[PDB]
């Protein structure tokens, strides 16, 4: 990967966050690189550019307090602060790029990094097997459940079987409950041979750093 | 800050359908235009450049249009691949200036939830709580009414449900419904069945479990 | 993905009547974008812009002597 | 202060048959790095090292005509 970028997490109100961006090649020292958060709901918005070379830069005007950017020639490396948050600083951010220099659009983009504003009380997550048996369990597609809720911060990826059948899946976004999240996630499987083979759900959590995977049977 | 209105926001249509993203800006930017692809939870993909120059590796599919103040991203030939969401752009004035977004949906064949029964966790009475879960997949509309039958009464104590973004080899959305109850409660009580009002079957289709033997 | 594009930034300054070649390199696997290359009378590679009519005109100067 | 190298890769291994020409370009002020560049009998261009003694191998066999 060309753009890498650091991790998902979130701040207390009126607090400062370090970000992190790498590069590959000479498309650095050349290349102004470009800062924007992904709201979701509401849209994109830009902060500002950077020269790798120089040092100068050009903030938007309605974001700029809320804005800091050092460009270290170390390891093509991008950093971001930011200078006291609020509530609406809740955003994925991205770090871009662009074809020729500075404008004709934005070539490259990056993994991202989630970032939000709350600052409540922290809990690992919770993980629950979702198996039939002793009802019917009979037929072609016997789709099972992993329940993985009660947990802080965000970013939660489950994968079952490191992908046995990624033909429609199954990703039920996160509900906010008693200060934390509830999530969910589901994949289709035959019948045909379901008694025999194991199947279990690896859920991830880098948010808090902790990895549960449970056995399923009826 | 310059802004770029985009009429359209929320459209659908159907497998090789013509669409024209709707984009007009609000003061003069000159051609320096960018249309650009968000894949359904990934990063926006480079799509097309000056409404007109497209980048390397982009399908024939896409076309831009018009110039100065008025845009409009068009398409031809449309796959169950081409579904996600797109976006507008000017590069002019710093700073910058991006959009709203304009979604759509593939219209294909019409599913009904194959829903599921799920017993509780046998973690949940090592815990304290109860996770009765309906899990429901492939169906049309999202519009979907979730509703309860325990011993033929109801609970509405704590059922969060939530929406899949429809898959882009299917098109059909998914819901999830998840139960917040205590442990008291749910012991007394035997026959667990969850009901799901909907369009493509007059009668909610639900799955019971009974409390006994299981 | 080796190799990459040949240009950095567009040139304001233009001299219609000081240049000879003009490679247009087309979007490829390397630069994902198209390219203007001119090479001047003393030599020296430069890089232009797509949009605003610079060749439709840059033409013209050239072929006419 | 435009024009980005062509060169992002180095390389060595190659078929010192299927090649048309080669070229070698001085470390300018656009681009730093001794450039190797050499167009493919195919249709596309790659790059060299300088220390590897293999570019030499190639030139005298296209001198046999």
């Amino acid at each position: 990967v060309q753009l890498q970028q650091s991790g998902a997490e979130l701040v207390k109100p009126g607090a400062s966050v370090k970000l992190s961006c790498k590069a590959s090649g000479y498309t650095f020292t050349n290349y102004f690189i470009y800062w924007v958060k992904q709201r979701p709901g509401q849209g994109l918005e830009w902060i500002g550019e950077i020269n790798p070379r120089n040092g100068d830069t050009d903030f938007n005007e309605k974001f700029e307090s809320r804005a800091t950017l050092t460009v270290d020639k170390s390891s093509s490396t991008a950093y971001m602060q930011l200078s006291s948050l609020t509530s609406e600083d809740s955003a994925i951010y991205y770090c871009t790029r662009s074809p020729y220099g500075n404008n004709y659009g934005f070539t490259y983009w990056g993994q991202g990094t989630l970032v939000t504003v709350s600052a409540a009380k922290t809990t690992p997550p919770s993980v629950y097997p979702l198996a039939p048996g002793c009802g019917d369990a009979a037929g072609s597609s016997v789709t099972l459940g992993c329940l993985v809720k009660g947990y802080f911060p965000e970013s939660v990826t489950v994968t079952w079987n490191s992908g046995s059948l990624s033909s429609s899946v199954h990703t039920f976004p996160a509900l906010l409950q008693s200060g934390l999240y509830t999530m969910s996630s589901s994949v289709t499987v035959p019948s045909s041979t379901w008694p025999s083979q194991t199947v279990t759900c690896s859920v991830a959590h880098p948010a808090s750093s902790t990895t549960v995977d449970k056995k399923l049977e009826p | 800050d310059i802004q770029m209105i985009q009429s359209q926001k929320f459209m659908s249509t159907s497998v090789g359908d013509r669409v024209t993203v709707t984009c007009k800006a609000s003061q003069n930017v000159g051609t320096n235009v960018a249309w650009y692809q968000q894949k359904p939870g990934q990063s926006p993909n480079a799509l097309i450049y000056s409404a007109s120059y497209r980048y390397s590796g982009v399908p024939d599919r896409f076309t831009g249009s018009g110039s100065g103040t008025d845009f409009t991203l068009t398409i031809t030939n449309v796959q169950s691949e081409d579904l996600a969401d797109y976006f507008c752009q000017q590069y002019n004035s710093y700073p910058l200036t991006f959009g709203t977004g304009t979604k759509l949906d593939l219209k294909r064949a019409d599913a009904a939830p194959t829903v599921s029964i799920f017993p509780p966790s046998s973690e949940q009475l090592t815990s304290g709580g109860a996770s009765v879960v309906c899990f429901l997949n492939n169906f049309y509309p999202k519009d979907i009414n979730v509703k309860w039958k325990i011993d033929g009464s109801e609970r509405q104590n704590g059922v969060l449900n939530s929406w899949t973004d429809q898959d882009s080899k299917d098109s059909t959305y998914s819901m999830s419904s998840t139960l917040t109850l205590t442990k008291d409660e749910y012991e007394r009580h035997n026959s667990y069945t969850c009901e799901a009002t909907h369009k493509t079957s007059t009668s909610p289709i639900v799955k019971s479990f009974n409390r006994n033997e299981c | 993905g080796d190799l990459q594009c040949l240009c950095v930034k567009t040139t304001s300054q233009v001299r219609p009547r000081h240049i000879t070649s003009l490679e247009v390199i087309k979007a490829g696997p390397h630069c994902p974008t198209a390219q203007l290359i001119a090479t001047l009378k003393n030599g020296r590679k430069i890089c232009l812009d797509l949009q605003a009519p610079l060749y439709k005109k840059i033409i013209k100067k050239l072929l006419e002597s």
